[PDB]
């Protein structure tokens, strides 16, 4: 329960045996640190947080001293004082007078802690001069520069504890302690860009970014990652047109306050590959065109090709918004076409777990209901590469709860131990008819997670009647109090279209389309496409899809406009425009409002507020922002979309296999990236810059 | 716990507390190992009762100082880690924890180490300063940056490439270290220089008046007119 | 609520055809100090043709859009609603989100492992 | 010597008005605009002007490149970039440079390069 202490004469009640800096926190005191961070170990290392405790006749550490009922603080002494000047004057005697040149100035701790609570001037003018430190090269992502260290550990402690990457550490002993890996090997881990925000000081910086911008200089935008379906909320740091860097802000509820290194490095993929004008195809190559020649050349295309019905295909893919997907559809079905696809494979049918309720390929279990786990069975899933924060999440509850894993595919290098129990849907059926099914029928908190790669297998029904089954079955599974059913999407996009039923009719997987629209579709293959289709393409990056176009529309990206995006949750969440499109670029769905219009199908809606009413006709819950609400209709979803259409499904032979080859370029933007590519060859896994032995 | 309190507890228990009470005065009773090295005669390893004066302890087991008590400048009752005593006060003093605190020192671990005229208290001040720079763990900053500071300054002190106020500063850097670290290395880092300054100050002066006619002016730090920083040393001065 | 766009003398555009956003600034993720983040904060949405682009003399960045760097600071997300409302703006309140509490021991770092250790923590 | 503009037409500028630096050719950082690049999208301001009398520094890194390696004996030079010749404070801020790893080490400020031995 709660006790009660003061400090600074003010009253403050408090969770028992949390740490005094919590308790400061709380009451409103500030108190100066360096080593303690709020998601990581205590270690009490810098010195810095230093108070006064009645009963202690020495100042105390407050990040490590537990709060005690009746105890009396005071912040605000000549002895607390003295301290912070006596540590911060040691602090600075071996730091090197680097700030012109560093990249942490003007945003470090050091320098306005320095200014808020150390002298003014120095008294070390020692004629041997200062301890200097080698540099240390662990991979293209993190630029070192290790004079800067102050030794607070906060980077280690992120790569054993939170990211489970136990190369990095501290060589040495006293003035020699060094931050590294003693031998030359990369941090090598998707998380490992967090650790530029968490070192206090320019030791490690971002290498890609690295002397481009001052922090006073950058407009600051408030936005949502698009690199995969966890929608990590994140602040756009931009300068003018070109966008500078990417950093974590913090909803307790998605990524707590990490990203992962796709979605921090990924940006430099948007200055470059950039479609920046129409195209139109001339014989084997493209001709640059203005916006009424090129919707021009797709009506007359339309006349000409003259589409009946279903021969109308539309095609969406992981990066596009909600907006767009609903003005493409709004439009497709006036064209009278039920052919609204999906971009991966075998989305020209169907899925087979089914539209009609939003818990039939939603995380029901919220992001957060990770933290009360204690079985988890991961099917055909990889979390580390499909959500990498998610999978930090686990391996949390993992390691300060008793917690059972075990996973049904591929072997996957994981985090945390995983129990492998097969890569066929026949391990799946001996699993949830022997021990681990019988760990999930005794859990208070179990849950299955199915990952998105089953879904886009032919034999999907299969593996959703045989999760199904047991869903129905076992009430620990799926109650009132708890839904442990889950689906995980690995692009920000799919969940959004499964919201507004971006799903083709039966009959429209039949046809061959004359006409094929590609929204941000990246993922399709030659044999995707007819020969004598017309294909159009809208995106923001020449990839793939634009070099399989007759006409290119340039259309904005993720940091470019106020998107609408809903993650792996259910949760809608909004984006704002850090930018302008670049050249002639346009929002995507002004696009197709003006293309409808020149097809004589043109949409109802000319402005913003429209759309988000059509919005909120198609799906209330679209308009409903960072809002998660639970479906009253948990029991009838599962017997009506999994266990119900799926039992004529034959189940193959075929082993599951990992649904995502590189983690690192997975999308237009990642394959547009310099820094992605340098990054997939750097740390691939034969490298023995990534072998511990 | 420590071998010696561990080891004397059987005896202790046959024996009896009151038996064992009666050695020693009250809150210090008992016989305690004393390791006796440094200027004295006869080195030496022997148990006594506590409380016993020095000069006894001296000339009755290691045939004392050598020279006589005349030639002592010192006494480190307990090692490197307590504060120095000067030649008048270990005439008169008992090796309790008592006698030893209340004269701002303590028994540590009774390891007696007496410094003759001859030898430069400055030395072996700086060495113990040496010492605590080797031994710091380095976690916490305190420590892991004071003890080198210490190091570097007790280096300028010893051949007197300093300035007289700069004492009072070293003085100010102990007051950095202790009181602030996670563990007690760091108070026993600041109190040898601490004795070294209340007892010998006017050592320190006279060695900064030595350099100050033999080799030159000095500024803080140990910088002098003709010092310079050329293609990545410093030239122009001796460089501790 | 008095409609003061029209006393203002304010172009009729900014309360037609702009967006505002109201906040807090969010804890940035560089820094411990949170001196920034109890302010709200009013500010307009950016307009496509008008935001930025490129001079083609030195290459400086032009504006059309006369908003750009315009800040509003006020001391509660009511005041800043009612303001808004005062001048006919059309706005969005982005609620911000804190860190959720949670009790942390020291101690934690040492707590005895009965069976095989999930991970080596190091210090 | 010959750069196609977006016309199609042709802009001749001689050889040596298209070197980066004199002292150098090409770019020396991926942001920077050639000299080429320059010409074909400002030409118009260049017509009937004379390229000579144009500013043309010299490009320092070529001229850092070509100073001498200081050779030092423990594991740490220390640069300041100071004018022995000048009074007051005309150099950069002190720092200490590691010589430990094999090779040479490049002062942050002044480029000067120090090795151990
Ligand atoms: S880390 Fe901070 S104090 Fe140190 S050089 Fe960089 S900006 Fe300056
Ligand atoms: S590199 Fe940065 S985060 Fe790591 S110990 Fe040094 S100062 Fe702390
Ligand atoms: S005081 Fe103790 S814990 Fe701190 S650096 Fe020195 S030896 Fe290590
Ligand atoms: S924050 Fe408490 S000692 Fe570092
Ligand atoms: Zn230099």
């Amino acid at each position: 329960a709660e006790i009660e202490l003061t400090i600074d004469g003010h009253k403050v009640s408090i969770e028992a045996g949390s740490a005094l800096i919590q308790a400061c926190e709380k009451a409103g005191v500030t108190v100066p640190r360096y080593c303690y961070h709020d998601k990581l170990a205590i270690a009490g290392n810098c010195r810095m947080c230093l108070v006064d405790v009645e009963r202690a006749p020495k100042p105390v550490a407050s990040c490590a001293y537990p709060v005690a009922p009746g105890m009396v603080v005071r912040t605000d002494t000549e002895r607390v004082k003295q301290a912070r000047e006596n540590v911060m004057e040691m602090m600075l005697q071996n730091h090197p007078l680097d700030c012109p040149v560093c990249d942490q100035g003007g945003e470090c701790d050091l320098q306005d802690q320095s200014m808020r609570y150390g002298r003014d001037r120095g008294r070390f003018t020692e004629i041997t001069g200062k301890r200097s430190t080698e540099d240390k090269n662990i991979g293209p992502l993190v630029k070192t520069s290790m004079n800067r260290c102050i030794h607070c550990t906060r980077c280690v402690r992120f790569a054993n504890d939170i990211a489970g990457a136990p190369e990095l550490g501290s060589s040495g002993r006293g003035n020699d302690m060094q931050i590294g890996t003693y031998l030359e090997k990369n941090l090598n881990t998707e998380l490992s860009g967090n650790v530029i925000d968490l070192c206090p000081v320019g030791a490690l910086t971002n290498k890609p970014y690295a002397f481009r911008a001052r922090p006073w200089e950058l407009k600051k935008t408030e936005s949502i990652d698009v690199m995969d379906a966890v929608g990590s909320n994140i602040r756009i740091d931009s300068k003018g047109v070109e966008v500078m860097r990417v950093i974590p802000r913090v909803h307790e509820d998605v990524n707590e306050e990490w990203i992962n290194d796709k979605s921090r490095f990924a940006c430099d993929g948007l200055k470059t590959q950039r479609l920046t004008t129409p195209l139109i195809r001339v014989g084997d190559k493209f001709v640059n065109a203005t916006w009424d020649d090129a919707l021009s050349t797709i009506a007359k295309a339309y006349q000409q090709k003259a589409p009946k019905g279903d021969e109308f295909k539309a095609v969406a893919g992981a990066l596009v918004e909600v907006e767009s997907m609903v003005a493409l559809k709004d439009m497709t079905n006036a064209l009278g076409s039920e052919n609204t696809t999906t971009d991966t494979p075998n989305g020209n049918s169907a899925p087979a777990h089914g539209i009609t309720f939003r818990s039939n390929y939603l995380f029901n279990s919220s992001i957060a209901g990770i933290e009360d786990a204690d079985a988890i069975l991961l099917v055909g899933t990889n979390p580390r590469r499909e959500a990498a924060v998610m999978n930090a999440r686990i391996r949390k509850a993992w390691l300060r709860q008793e917690l059972e894993i075990a996973s049904v595919g591929p072997t996957l290098d994981a985090t945390f131990d995983v129990a492998e129990l097969g890569n066929t849907h026949a391990d799946l059926e001996k699993a949830l008819s022997g021990e681990f099914g019988e760990v999930l029928k005794n859990a208070k908190n179990p849950l299955i997670i199915v990952g998105s790669g089953i879904t886009d297998r032919e034999d999907a029904g299969a593996f959703f009647n045989t999760i199904g089954k047991f869903v129905e079955s076992t009430p620990s599974v799926l109650n009132e109090n708890w839904n442990g059913y889950n689906v995980l999407q690995r692009s920000a996009s799919r969940a959004g279209a499964y919201d507004i039923g971006f799903t083709p009719s039966d009959e429209a997987s039949k046809t061959t389309p004359k006409m094929v629209w590609l929204l941000g579709a990246d993922e399709v293959a030659a044999s995707d496409i007819p020969a004598d289709a017309f294909v159009v393409y809208q995106g923001h990056n020449g990839d793939v899809g634009a070099q399989f176009a007759d006409v290119v529309l340039p259309g904005a990206a993720y940091t470019e406009k106020a998107g609408t995006y809903v993650n792996t949750e259910g949760r809608s969440q909004i984006s704002r425009a850090a930018t302008g499109p670049p050249g002639g670029a346009r929002e995507d769905w002004k696009i197709l409002r003006a293309v409808s219009e020149y097809l004589g199908v043109a949409l109802p809606y000319e402005d913003a507020y429209e759309v988000r009413d059509r919005l909120a006709e198609i799906s209330p819950s679209l308009v409903r922002y960072d809002l998660v609400e639970p479906t009253v209709f948990g029991d009838v979803a599962v017997q009506h979309s999994l266990v119900g259409p799926n039992g004529s499904v034959t189940p193959s032979s075929a082993p599951l296999t990992e649904t995502i080859e590189n983690f690192y370029m997975t999308d237009s933007i990642s394959r547009s990236s310099p820094t992605m590519a340098k990054s997939s060859i750097a740390f691939n896994k034969d490298n023995k810059k990534n072998q511990a032995f | 716990t420590n071998v010696e309190t561990v080891a004397v507890a059987p005896t202790i228990l046959r024996r009896g507390g009151d038996w064992f009470a009666s050695f020693g005065r009250e809150r210090n009773s008992g016989t305690k190992l004393f390791c006796i090295s440094g200027n004295v005669n006869e080195p030496c390893t022997v148990e006594e009762e506590m409380s016993i004066p020095l000069r006894e302890l001296l000339e009755k087991h290691c045939g004392g100082i050598k020279g006589g008590w005349d030639n002592l400048l010192g006494v480190i009752p307990g090692g490197c880690s307590v504060p120095i005593l000067p030649k008048n006060i270990c005439e008169d003093v008992l090796m309790d924890f008592d006698a030893l605190k209340d004269v701002q020192s303590g028994l540590g671990t009774a390891a007696v180490i007496v410094i003759n005229k001859q030898q430069d208290v400055i030395r072996a001040i700086q060495r113990f300063a040496a010492f605590y720079k080797h031994e710091s763990c380095g976690q916490c900053t305190p420590c892991r940056e004071g003890t080198t500071w210490l190091l570097k300054a007790m280096d300028r002190f010893r051949t007197g490439q300093a300035k007289e106020r700069e004492i009072d500063m070293l003085y100010e850097l102990t007051k950095d270290i202790e009181g602030h670290t996670i563990c007690a290395l760091g108070d026993a880092a600041a109190w040898p220089i601490q004795g070294l300054i209340r007892n010998f100050r006017p050592e320190m002066e006279t060695r900064m008046k030595k350099f100050h006619d033999e080799v030159g002016a000095v500024s803080v730090g140990g910088w002098m007119k003709d010092a310079r920083v050329e293609k990545g040393k410093v030239v122009g001065a001796p460089l501790p | 609520v008095p409609a003061h766009e029209i006393v203002s003398g304010a172009p009729a555009e900014l309360s037609r055809n702009r967006v505002v956003r109201i906040y807090q600034q969010a804890k940035p993720a560089t820094q411990s100090g949170e001196y920034g983040t109890f302010a709200w904060r009013l500010d307009w949405d950016i307009v496509d043709v008008a935001n930025r682009w490129e001079n083609d003399l030195i290459g400086w960045q032009s504006s059309g859009d006369y908003m750009q760097a315009t800040q509003m600071k006020f001391t509660s997300k009511e005041s800043a609603i009612k303001f808004a409302n005062k001048q006919g703006w059309d706005f969005y309140i982005q609620e911000p989100h804190h860190r959720k509490f949670r009790v942390k021991q020291y101690a934690n770092n040492f707590v005895h492992s009965y069976g095989k250790l999930k991970h080596i923590r190091t210090k | 010597k010959s750069i196609i503009s977006y016309n199609g037409n042709t802009i001749e500028i001689p050889e040596e008005y298209t070197k980066q630096a004199p002292n150098r050719d090409s770019t020396w950082a991926p942001a920077q605009a050639s000299k080429t690049e320059i010409y074909k999208n400002n030409m118009v301001r260049f017509e009937q002007k004379d390229l000579s009398k144009q500013p043309m520094p010299y490009a320092g890194i070529e001229l850092i490149a070509q100073q001498p390696v200081r050779f030092v004996h423990g594991n740490t030079a220390v640069c300041d970039g100071a004018n022995h010749n000048g009074p007051g404070a005309q150099g950069h801020p002190k720092i200490f440079i590691n010589v430990d790893a094999p090779g040479s080490h490049a002062c942050q400020y002044c480029g000067t390069r120090y090795e151990k031995e």
